[PDB]
């Protein structure tokens, strides 16, 4: 996002990883559904079963990777004048833990680009304004 | 036969923009928006020779070339002596669309480094420039049956692509204790230009210029 | 039958057929937006409304029902990306009288368009012509006809099917009427 | 793929300096150190755009291309009446670190012949040169965890190499009868940049320019 | 067993086990400044004390203490170059605070990393992570990472080790414990 | 992962996971009626509901969460034309409590199977055992099962899927709870 933030045009896939942080015994399942850029994000559970969905077991697996399709972001608005997709997370089962172990679990997710990524008419980022003056400023022209 | 080809039937230069703007010192708060500079979208139909002649095919891809030709007149006021005229320096810069265009004559974004600008002189030859195809498409839309925002609101005609940019030009120089009067003349010509599915002509002269209206 | 094959090129036989239109003495003209019609209709319209994207390259075959007593000829263009304007307004065409949908719109100005070009020079574009005591049939192919290789079917036309009679229908008896039958045949069905 | 190289990522000319000083012959002694020339000492976080892209990486190594473009407006004093901006030649002169900076307009460091110097004229294109690679160490260090001096008073933060060093410029003409208001704009751009270590990106906007302290 | 070479490269097995440090329910972080610590405590120390000039390179090894009905996500990043800010002021960090020797000092604002910049694009430097149901150790090859072939180690903080907890441990009773050792060996040991 | 192929033979992956059920220490048992089921949801509705005949032969998968701390043996069984009968009443079993749809029935009677045979014996039907020990799934995979090469989905059910807990879940605490998921995915997907 920080380095897109400096372009105007970008296009490619992005991947998106998940990590599951509990306690070793703990088991459930998540159901994590993709919206194309052209639709509404699901609200309920069989609504979003109906598109494209991956059923994430984290009592085996601890990560689980997906990959959004090539998508370009100019196309699609660019000040039209959003809704270019959603990811979403149900939960298929309870979260089922030991006693002992803490009846909390967490979750991380990480996002990245693949090699299909491009950026183009480099811009200025907006992130950050131009501060009237910093603290030592006329240090350099005294 | 080498007359009647494309390139050399489109590629003439052009007058787009005949602004002129005051440059004295307003002390009072008067003539806003247009006090010290000058500020033009890049566009065709303006000018109804130029937009007719555009308006016979309905893709093109072209590299428009900019020419900025300045003159400065007397102030029409105050003393008449005939001390000179200084060389007062212009700023140029060319913002392209997704970009921050400059609201006043003293604001930050005169200074971006993301904008690429032309510093020139009044009494140098006249300032040139050529902008590239900039267009996400792999052509300009002359002519587009669509509407730009997936809102029924949004504007028939109107693609949000294309969109060259903007010309901003302003006077660098402070505030002289003499003003003067600045007039900008910008001249475009189109460059490396093709064309794709040729319209007939345009009779009914226009109404407007965002839309293709007629009075019939 | 000897079909029109657009700008020299060549890129599922499904042939939507349209409600027939009534040709009178008195007709101006009538006009479809390809990707505006042949939606929210049938198969291709759900997969319209299922994708974003789509592909297309259409195919068109019109067919009139004459005896060999009727007298007129027909025009038959398809216009690419006809933006067309208003009449005596500054103001811009609304999306109500725009998207007309399946039913089609009629000419009110066919001499002009209703764009502001001259119907004499119409002959540029793709087209074929339907004299009744020659021809009753045309056929056109089209291309994608599209600067970039995706674009929203829901809000921008690619094609304009134009039918203008050039030469009014005639017979003796004043009362004449022929039918004209339009069908669209989408091609290579693709939707993603 | 070519557009998102470092070399075109950061080789964006931006302007560094916009400093302007008094010309008149100042009879009085008053407004010392500035009162015919200016100073300021070659880097990269005065402006906080240039200062947060550059903050990417950890090692830099770059030759700096200096352009100095220099706008002369009439006295906002005295006669009004426009005889015209006559031709003032500037030096100016690059001080390397280890080096005597002059302290005043008459100084006689302007006429050392180890500084190397640039004269030009009010009236002509901008000047233009390019400072070379000048660190002792093989890049530059942007963020420095270390004290500069032996002593524990040393500041944290500031590498005792690097420091390019001063560029100056006076106006060589004695003074004129009538002064001047003269306004110095000089654009640094980067060129054969070579990085290392990328970094994340800066948010909590700066709040110095000696060290990275935060606001959260 | 399955380590971190950092940037692509590969240039005596003392292994100066730090103290442990105790990660708590509310643990924030810790960090230690590489040629900081690791000096004045053994022959690696006295090596510095004796020579202006020394080479390191490094080898880092995290280890856990947990059961398997522990829960919890560390971040075990190496930052070259760490110049870390103050907070609400503009004067400089000073002797005191940032050489913290072997003891190390403690994150007061990880999600900035005491530096203004982001916690999450921390990844882009050498790390690894430590999850306490999957593994419970982490191992880091570190390269010279200088400007200059030689800098002096009692002035100059070539590498930062910084362990951060992303998940805050948990169990069912609120006491939990968690140790965590680091154990740091220099490389080709050269002080000249 | 070790799946079970029915009687010895082998005739799209769309998997529609149904509902988890809820297993307790007093739980009966749960049953689906296989083209009662898996239609009016999805494709495989769409496509049941705009053809008379279809084409079948399933895949099942069984899968339980449940610690190592928890106990229970469940009978996973496809019962081929399971003709289900009513308690204590003559009359017919009815099509509002035949047809459950995607939601699926409970046993009341599993000793007996609601039909009057014997539990012990069912393991004569293409089955797997689930004890939460050793293995917490089961996978399936069916014939076309029909005396006729066509039949009607909307009249006739010709699996059903029985899951019946021979051993009851248990653990320590007596609020135990166990989600059983079950997931039904079409071979061959042939609708005409």
């Amino acid at each position: 996002g920080n380095i897109s933030r400096y372009y105007t045009h970008w296009s490619g896939s992005l991947e998106m990883t998940f990590m599951f942080c509990g306690s070793f015994m703990a088991t459930g399942k998540l159901i994590l559904c993709y919206t194309p850029p052209g639709g509404s994000c699901p609200t309920t559970r069989e609504t979003a079963m109906l598109g494209t969905h991956i059923v994430w077991d984290f009592g085996l697996q601890s990560s689980i990777t997906l990959i959004i399709p090539w998508i370009s972001g100019s196309h699609y608005r660019m000040f039209n004048n959003a809704n270019v997709g959603y990811v979403t997370c149900f939960m298929q089962t309870n979260l089922i833990v030991p006693s002992e172990s803490s009846d909390t679990c967490s979750l991380i997710g990480f996002i990245a680009a693949k090699d299909d990524f491009s950026l183009r008419l480099m811009r200025d980022s907006p992130d950050i304004g131009q501060i009237d003056h910093l603290h030592g400023a006329e240090a350099a022209y005294q | 036969v080498s007359e009647t080809l494309v390139e050399n039937f489109l590629s003439r230069a052009a007058l787009v923009s005949k602004r002129s703007f005051e440059y004295k010192d307003h002390t009072s708060s008067t003539a806003q928006t247009d006090k010290n500079f000058f500020k033009w979208t890049i566009n065709t139909r303006s000018f109804v020779q130029l937009r007719r002649k555009l308006e016979l095919f309905t893709y093109l891809r072209f590299d428009a070339e900019i020419t900025i030709l300045t003159t400065v007149a007397v102030n029409g006021s105050n003393n008449n002596t005939y001390v000179g005229l200084p060389d007062l320096t212009l700023q140029a810069m060319f913002v392209p669309t997704g970009a921050l265009t400059p609201e006043k004559q003293d604001s930050f974004h005169w200074q971006s480094g993301s904008n690429a600008s032309v510093f020139f002189k009044i009494s140098d030859p006249p300032a040139r420039m050529t902008i590239p195809f900039m267009c996400i498409n792999s052509a300009y839309s002359v002519f587009y049956d669509g509407f730009a925002g997936f809102e029924k609101t949004g504007l028939y005609g109107i693609n949000p692509a294309d969109t060259i940019g903007n010309l901003c030009v302003r006077i660098v120089n402070e505030h002289q204790p003499v003003g003067f009067t600045v007039t900008v003349r910008v001249y475009m010509k189109p460059k490396h230009i093709k064309a794709w599915a040729p319209r007939p002509p345009r009779t009914l002269p226009y109404m407007s210029i965002a839309n293709a209206n007629y009075k019939g | 039958a000897n079909y029109c094959c657009a700008y020299g090129e060549w890129p599922t036989d499904r042939f939507y057929t349209l409600r027939s239109v009534k040709w009178e003495a008195t007709s101006t003209g009538w006009w479809w937006k390809l990707p505006d019609a042949l939606n929210n209709i049938g198969m291709f319209g759900q997969n319209v409304q299922h994708h974003y994207l789509y592909r297309s390259g259409f195919l068109i075959h019109v067919q009139c029902n004459a005896t060999k007593f009727h007298q007129g000829a027909l025009l038959v263009v398809a216009i690419p990306e006809h933006q067309r304007g208003a009449h005596n307004t500054t103001t811009s065409p609304g999306f109500d009288d725009i998207m007309k949908g399946e039913a089609g719109g009629t000419f009110n100005h066919p001499y002009v368009l209703d764009d502001g070009t001259s119907l004499a020079c119409a002959t540029i574009f793709p087209h074929q012509w339907i004299n009744l005591r020659t021809n009753n049939s045309a056929t056109i192919v089209l291309p994608w006809m599209n600067a970039a290789p995706m674009d929203f079917p829901l809000r921008h036309n690619q094609w304009t099917l134009a039918i203008i009679p050039v030469v009014p229908l005639g017979t003796r008896t004043m009362s004449s009427m022929v039918p004209i039958t339009v069908s669209i045949a989408p091609m290579c069905c693709e939707f993603n």
